[PDB]
Formats: structure tokens, sequence, C-alpha cells
RNA sequence: AGCGGCACGCGAGCUGGGUUCAGAACGUCGUGAGACAGUUCGGUCUCUAUCCGCCACGGGCGCAGGAGGCUUGAGGGGGGCUC
RNA sequence: ACCGGAGCGCUGUCUCGGCGAGGGACCCGGUGAAAUUGAACUGGCCGUGAAGAUGCGGCCUACCCGUGGCAGGACGAAAAGA
RNA sequence: UCGGGGCUUAAGCCCAGCGCCGAAGCUGCGGGUCUGGGGGAUGACCCCAGGCGGUAGGGGAGCGUUCCCGAUGCCGAUGAAGGCCGACCCGCGAGGGCGGCUGGAGGUAAGGGAAGUGCGAAUGCCGGCAUGAGUAACGAUAAAGAGGGUGAGAAUCCCUCUCGC
RNA sequence: GGUGAAAAGAACCCCGGGAGGGGAGUGAAAUAGAGCCUGAAACCGUGGGCUUACAAGCAGUCACGGCCCCGCAAGGGGUUGU
């Protein structure tokens, strides 16, 4: 907002010398080389995002994490359902999941449970991937899988 | 402003010396042949009055 | 035991009334009272007033007696000062500083 | 750590002047002046033992010198430059020439100025008979 | 993201004033001090390496003094050791001339026949 | 009726006639604007001394007991002309 | 009310200063600034150092703190030399 | 005034001799670090030797502040951040850790990421406080004095008288 | 820009013209008491330990000693005489 008059003539004036308030060096003058708004996205090779996926998978399931289901007794959109069945399915809980799948009622269950992530097939990342502990998803979305590497 | 001009910011200390016979000193009084009371020497006083 | 007596925002210099306070410093009290009737001071006034309270604060509130009791110690110290503006010659314009006190007098039992 | 001395008694000493050559004289004066002759010599405390001088007068002097040597004493005011000869000092305080030579070699610091009371000089002899007197030569 | 300075200045300063702390005037108040500091550190290793010699000299006087009541010069003593081959009296534990004088006295002997 | 040092001593002591701003003119050089160890008339000289220094006057202690009165003179200073 | 020369009158312009009046300076009470300011525990001479020293070297001198007064130095202040 | 006191068959000058002083140069003992070399399933680390003043300047390795993932986690009223003090422990160091005091509510390990990332100077910008300094100045040299009254308190407000402009 | 969880914002007594204090009272907290959370630094001040009036200076550093304070001891801290 400030002007651009020059404050003083900047000769027998005693003080210092200075033009406009905007001055950086002026409490309240401008900013010197602030962030301005930006981009930090930038386009990583196919080849490599396709491999870190195909890489993180095979880890989780060299440790023996990645278990393939199908049977989902999970009929609607009920956690407690899920909770059994992952009760069942050997998911006690103590263990953050990737639970990988196409069908939507199936998230609404893990969906507000803590300890699980939601996720579709394409949804397929490297970082929810080494990001939970076990990874467990749908055969059909284990095809989608294949589809893209495999 | 003009030719008058001190060439240094004297140091707190020597500042303090200066002002070392600055201190004040305590009025003198004594009793009077009224009350009690302290009046200055060679003079009267209120609340106690005088004679001739 | 001991009985204390502020005088907060004293419009007056400090240095003024150091040179009074220091006079009574470690004095007996009605000693003390003297000093400041006759001393030629206006930090006197302002000095004589909060230590007069002391006294009462001594009496009223801490079962010291009156006949036995002296001036510990006392010190003022420099509150916030009124800045003033002052028109110079040329137009130059200085700003005075008119200070303020903060006397501060605690009385105290003598001996035994 | 070396050795740390304490409080020690002044040894006082009585000391000849005649026909000794000022500089030869005041040189030993000086190092027994401060205690820098025992062996437990300390620059911190300075020991020194108390010289006493007698016989000033008779101090020898080599060549042109009671004639040559030149004494310097200025005042603050101008043309205060006043200078003497030594044939005059011998005339007046006469003891003053051999101090003015131990006061030269003596150190420029306090202690120093310490050591100069601890120096006694005369002509006479007679020195104020107090109790040591230790001769030497 | 901004940075304020924050606390980092202030830490930087009083760890520096507190090193400071029992100098003079403002010397000791203040960035003055590091100035001070400065020469201080410089003084301090300046006379580390005097502090050595000082005591060299200061048992030399001890050294020389002592055999001078004896009968002979520092040179003159010191020649004889190190002819009659005794590194013993390291010239700091020459201090001898106090403590137990005799011992002193018979080191003097040997450098009296060691010369000849 | 000496010659010289001392920022050709001395302007936080004075003056400002000279030189060294703006106006004017003559001579003079330049087409000119302008220019001149050429001349001429005119033209703002900055109340407060902190430190050293100097001239004067006090306060505090010290002077191995307190006190009153009178003194010694190391040392330093002034003076010093001449018809 | 322009600049120069001379003369008369009249005078502290001067020889050459003296005395006095009042308004300030000085002491007490009341109020209370400024420029400047690396830090200070800030002596003289002879040398010395980028060539003009409180601060280095040697020597002399000098108890601590002020108040009044003078301006020689702090290459004093002021204005990033006209 | 030779740096000074001083110095005369020398404390001067020339010739020859032995001894000592004296640096951060050298040796001794200890520790750093970097480099080359040796032991070495043994990564490791031990041992030997040498280099290591340093401006512009190039290179290398770290500490620290702001924020993100780590976090639906952990620390936290039995006290977070910040503040004040320490002679203690760790690190060459920038720093980190512990103990007391304050404080009253946030803080963010290991390992990684991104920057408005460290100030003593710019007659730097803002604010605060010092120094001169209880100093100069209180703004026309027309002028004040006294009694009474009011009042917590009057040279300064009211009233009367006298004076002056 | 910010009291505190809440105004419960300090009734009443005392000194005082007022301001401001000292009690009492509220509050977990009053050096949270009102431009009041945290309260650093410059700067001002009182009390205490050590120190200084024959002294020469970039104010420090190196050594020795005295005095004061912590520790069973050796030792460590503060001050500064030379
Ligand atoms: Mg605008
Ligand atoms: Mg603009
Ligand atoms: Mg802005
Ligand atoms: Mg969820
Ligand atoms: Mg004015
Ligand atoms: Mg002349
Ligand atoms: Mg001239
Ligand atoms: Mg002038
Ligand atoms: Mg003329
Ligand atoms: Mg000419
Ligand atoms: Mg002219
Ligand atoms: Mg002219
Ligand atoms: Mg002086
Ligand atoms: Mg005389
Ligand atoms: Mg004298
Ligand atoms: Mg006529
Ligand atoms: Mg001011
Ligand atoms: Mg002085
Ligand atoms: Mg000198
Ligand atoms: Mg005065
Ligand atoms: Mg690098
Ligand atoms: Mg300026
Ligand atoms: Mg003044
Ligand atoms: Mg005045
Ligand atoms: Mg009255
Ligand atoms: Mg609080
Ligand atoms: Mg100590």
């Amino acid at each position: 907002a400030y002007s651009g008059r020059k404050i003083w003539p900047q000769k027998h004036t005693g003080r210092a010398r200075h033009g406009d308030i905007g001055a950086p060096i002026f409490v309240g003058g401008g900013v010197v080389f602030g962030p301005k708004p930006r981009d930090y996205s930038y386009t990583l090779p196919k080849k490599v995002r396709k491999k870190g996926l195909a890489m993180a998978v095979a880890d989780r399931a060299r440790e023996g994490k990645l278990l393939l289901v199908e049977a989902f007794a999970g009929v609607n959109g009920k956690t407690k359902e899920f909770l059994a069945w992952a009760k069942e399915a050997g998911l006690d809980g103590s263990e953050s999941v990737l639970l990988v799948t196409g069908n939507e009622l199936v998230r609404r269950a893990a969906r507000n449970l803590p300890w699980v992530v939601t996720l579709a097939p394409e949804g397929l990342n490297v970082y929810d991937i080494v990001r939970t502990e076990r990874l467990v998803m749908d055969l059909d979305a284990w095809e989608v899988f294949q589809n893209r590497i495999g | 402003a003009k030719h008058p001009v001190p060439k240094k910011k004297t140091s707190k200390a020597r500042r303090d010396a200066r002002r070392s016979h600055h201190a004040l000193t305590p009025p003198i009084l004594v009793p009077c042949p009224e009350c009690k009371a302290m009046k200055p020497p060679h003079t009267v006083c209120p609340e106690c009055g005088y004679y001739a | 035991m001991e009985a204390k007596a502020i005088a907060r925002y004293v419009r007056i210099s400090p240095r003024k009334v150091r040179l009074v306070v220091d006079l009574i410093r470690g004095k007996s009290l009605e000693e003390a009272r003297n000093i400041l009737r006759y001393t030629n001071k206006r930090g006197a006034y302002f000095v004589a007033k909060v230590l007069e309270s002391a006294a009462a604060n001594a009496v009223n509130n801490h079962d010291m007696l009156e006949d036995r009791l002296y001036v510990k110690a006392a010190y003022v110290d420099e509150g916030p000062a009124l800045k003033r503006v002052l028109p110079r010659a040329r137009g130059r314009a200085d700003i005075i500083k008119k200070r303020t006190s903060h006397i501060t007098v605690i009385l105290g039992e003598k001996h035994g | 750590k070396t050795y740390v001395p304490k409080q020690v008694e002044p040894r006082w000493v009585l000391i000849d002047a005649e026909g000794k050559t000022l500089g030869r004289l005041a040189t030993k004066i000086a190092t027994l002046l401060r205690g820098k002759h025992r062996p437990d010599w300390t620059p911190n405390v300075a020991m020194g033992d108390f010289v006493v001088v007698v016989n000033a007068d008779k101090i020898r002097v080599t060549g042109k010198k009671l004639e040559q040597k030149i004494y310097t004493r200025y005042s603050g005011y101008p043309g205060g430059l006043k200078k003497i000869p030594l044939e005059k000092m011998l005339a007046t305080h006469p003891e003053r020439v051999l101090e003015h030579a131990v006061k030269g070699m003596l150190p420029k610091g306090p202690l120093g100025r310490r050591l100069f009371k601890r120096l006694k000089v005369y002509a006479g002899p007679d020195h104020p008979h107090q109790a040591q007197r230790p001769e030497k030569l | 993201p901004r940075a304020k300075t924050g606390v980092v200045r202030r830490r930087k300063h009083k760890k520096i004033l507190k090193l400071a702390k029992g100098y003079w005037g403002l010397r000791s108040k203040s960035r003055k001090a590091r100035e001070t500091l400065f020469a201080a550190g410089n003084y301090a290793y300046a006379h580390r390496k005097r502090r050595k010699r000082d005591f060299r000299r200061l048992w030399i006087v001890r050294i020389n003094a002592a055999c001078r009541q004896h009968g002979l010069n520092y040179s003159t003593f010191i020649h004889g050791l190190k002819k009659a081959g005794i590194e013993v009296d390291r010239k700091n534990l020459a201090d001898l001339a106090v403590r137990e004088p005799q011992v002193f006295a018979e080191l003097v002997e040997r450098a009296k026949a060691a010369q000849g």
C-alpha cells in the first residue's frame, strides 16, 4: 500500500538515506524473496511408477502380509459385520491395513474404522502401501492390479 | 547543538562520582522553652508562640 | 516484623526525591518526622505523607508500637514517564520527560 | 608447584662507600635492595634487604664526570628545564647522587618505589643507630 | 513457511554475556563483551606460552642466587652438571636450595669436582 | 627600532578590508553561451565545554593518639631593560 | 541611505583604561531540554608508529571528588567536500 | 638522554677462547585430526609414519530455527513451550542432556522431506532506555508591597489599600 | 489485540485532599488486581560479600597471596593486592 515518494532529499539531512517505505529494510516494508505461489509437482517416469508399486506389494507380500481375500460376510455398510469378519480373518486390529476392494459396501465398513484405511483398486499407491503394516485386497482388485502390472 | 558538544557518553561510574557532594544535609533544630517541639535556632514557631 | 507503605504514580522526579529519602533512611520515627518538617524540598511532602502512612499501617495492622519503630529501609523507584512535545527554535521538536516516582517506606520494630 | 614463601624478617645491611665507583656500588645495592640475592626470591611479594649506606661524598667517579655529568629537573613551567652539574650536587645534598643512581636501577613498578624506601643513605658515617648493621663490601 | 528469529539470538547472546561476566562497564553488559573476549581469548593463549617462560626464569633466579651463595655462577653450575652427566636436577626441582639445602650443597660439590 | 620556530602560532578567541559563490561594470578573448595569478562596486563568521590542558576556589580522606598557636624551606615561581 | 579624496566641528575609535546603572551569568526553592556519544580506569616531554599520540617505547611528573572561569588539543560538533 | 641508570687497565673498540641465557624453531610425554601403509570369514578397530598459520577462493562435514509425513501414535497438570541460574555430564565446535526456580498448555523421538533458516556494524527500519544534567532555559527590564478571606495546601484564586504601565 | 474456568472486579476498617497504599475478603493462583498471561535486554534503585584515596590506562589475561562463601578432604566459586 505504501506510496513511492522519497522520504528525504538525502542531502544535508543528517538522517540516513532512503527512498520509499516499500524498502525491505523498513519494518512493515515489502518482503525480500518471500515465497510466491508455485507448483511442487512434476512428471515422474511411468516405468518407475509401476516399479515402485509392484516392489511395494512384493515387499509386504514377502514379509507375509499380502492376503488375497474374497469371502465377505459383510453384507451391508455396517462396521460390526466387518469387525466380526476381520476378527475371523485374523485381523485383531493390532496392525494397520490397506483394505483394497472394488465393493463400496466393504468401504462403508472399514471406512470409519481407524486402524484400517479404505481404498479403491486403481487407488493403489506406494505411499498407502508402505504406510500400512498389513495389506488385504480383493482377488478381483488383484486382477486389476495385475492389469497394470503382473 | 553548536560548538560545545560532549565527546563521549560519560560512564555511569564517572557520572555517579560527580554527584558525590550532591548529597543533602539534615536541617538543624532545637527543643524550645514552650512545648518539647523542635524549633530552628533563632526563631519563633507555630503551635508554640514566643516572648518579648 | 515490618510494615510497608508505597506511593505509586507520584508526579515528581526520582533523583529529586532520592535526596529526601536518603536523609531519613535508618532513622527513628520521631527523628525523621522533624527532618521532613523543616527540610527545604518538594520531595519532602511526598515522602512525609507516605512515611506517615507507614506508621499507621504499622500500628492498625501489625501490632507495632508508635514509640518504638524506625525506618528499617526505604527507597524510591522510577515509574513510567509522561513524554511531552516542546516548540523549539527553527521548528525543532524536542520531547520533554515529566517522570514519576514510586516512593517506598518500610518501618520496623527496634530492639528489646 | 614452586616454593611459596611467607613473611620474612627484614635483614638490614651496613654499606661503605669510600672510593667506591658510583655505578659499580649502586649495582650491588639494588640487586640486594630486592631479595634477588637470596635464593628464596619472589618478585611478587618483594622482600629485599634494608640497605643503609654511609660516606656518600667519598664516592669516586672516573675522568670527566664531576664536571661533565649533568642532571635534569623539569618543572611543568616553560624554561623549567633547570639542569645541574655533578659538582653542585656534592656541594648541596650529596646523598642525592647515589639515590638517583639506585632509583634508576630499581624497577619502574609501585613495589620498586616501596624498595627505594628500604634504601637509606647519608655521609658521616653515623647511621640512625637502630640495631642491625651487618657490614659489607 | 516463515521462521521467526525466535529465541535463537537471545540464547547466543546471553550465552556469551555470561562468559564475559565479571568485566567492566558495558564491556560486560553487551556485544562489547564479545570484542573483549576475543582479546582475552588471544591473551589466554599467548599467556599460556608465557606461563612456561615465566617459571623457566623464575627458577633460574632461585638457582643462580643459590649457588652464588656457595660461590659460583649459574653458567658455571649448569656446565658442571651438563658435564657430570646429571639430567637429574631439572631446573624446576633445583628448588632444593630451599628444600633440603644440604642436598643442593652436595649437588654443588659434585659440580665443583666434575669440572676439574 | 634583530632575524626565525611554533598547521608561515593563534577564527569552538576577535575581525573579514583581501582571496574564494550568487548581482554589476570596464578592459579583453570567444559567432556565441561564456571566460580571466587582469581591474572595479557589493556580498549572512554558528548563546550552552563532556574529556585533556591552563587559571582560580572548595569537599573527602591520609600524615600510627587527640588539639590549639607559631614556623623550617627540599622544590617551584616572579623579577632581570636602559638613557 | 551609490563608490573615492581632503578639511572643519565633536567625541572612549584610540593613547588607555576607570567608575557606576540595570537585564543575565553565581547561591537557594519549582519545572526541566539539546546537539553529541565504540567502550574508558582519558598526564607532560623525547622518540615512535600510514608521516601531527592520553592508549606503543624510554624518561619525568602526578593523593580522591568537585565548583567557578579560559579556550590550546582531543586532527572538537555540524553538513557521505561546495 | 646512549631505550634509561649508569660505564673509563670498561658496562667502549679490535683479536682469540671456554660456559650459559634466550622462540610458539627442535627434542621429550599426552591427546586431535586428515593422508598413505600394515593386521583383518572378521564389517570393525588396533599399530606405525607424515601433513595440519592463513584473506580473497574452491572443496568437505555438521549444529540450530519454521513447517509436513511419522500422528486416530508418544510425552504432558505428578506441569508443555518460553523464561531465570548452574562449578555438573556429552560433543573439537555450532550445540545437546541433567538439576533447581518460574510458568500455566501446549509439545512433536528415531529416520526422511521443504524453506520467508542464524545479525554487531548498512549516517540500516521500528520501539524502549541512557549521556550531556539537575546543567541551559522558563519567551520582552511596564513593578511590585502589605492586610484580610477561602482552602488538605496559597508569592501565583477572591477582596481592600499603596505602587508602577 | 490477551485478567480469569467464572467478575466472583476487592464490601468494611486504617493513612490520605485525592492518587496510591496497608489489612480483610474472592480465587487453585493477586510479583493473575485491571491496557492486568508469559515478563527476556538495555536503563534506574535498596541491602549484603570482597575492593580502592603514591596512582599511568583497549581495562583484559597469566602467577602468588589475603579476605568472604560452598565441601568429610583434596578441591571449586566470588573479589583484587602485587
Ligand atoms: Mg497507502
Ligand atoms: Mg508502489
Ligand atoms: Mg507487510
Ligand atoms: Mg478412515
Ligand atoms: Mg525557544
Ligand atoms: Mg614571534
Ligand atoms: Mg594563519
Ligand atoms: Mg569566526
Ligand atoms: Mg577594497
Ligand atoms: Mg598576478
Ligand atoms: Mg572588492
Ligand atoms: Mg569582490
Ligand atoms: Mg585530570
Ligand atoms: Mg630552591
Ligand atoms: Mg610539586
Ligand atoms: Mg565650516
Ligand atoms: Mg534525552
Ligand atoms: Mg579525572
Ligand atoms: Mg607513553
Ligand atoms: Mg551548580
Ligand atoms: Mg558442502
Ligand atoms: Mg550524526
Ligand atoms: Mg554544563
Ligand atoms: Mg541558569
Ligand atoms: Mg495554611
Ligand atoms: Mg499469574
Ligand atoms: Mg581464586
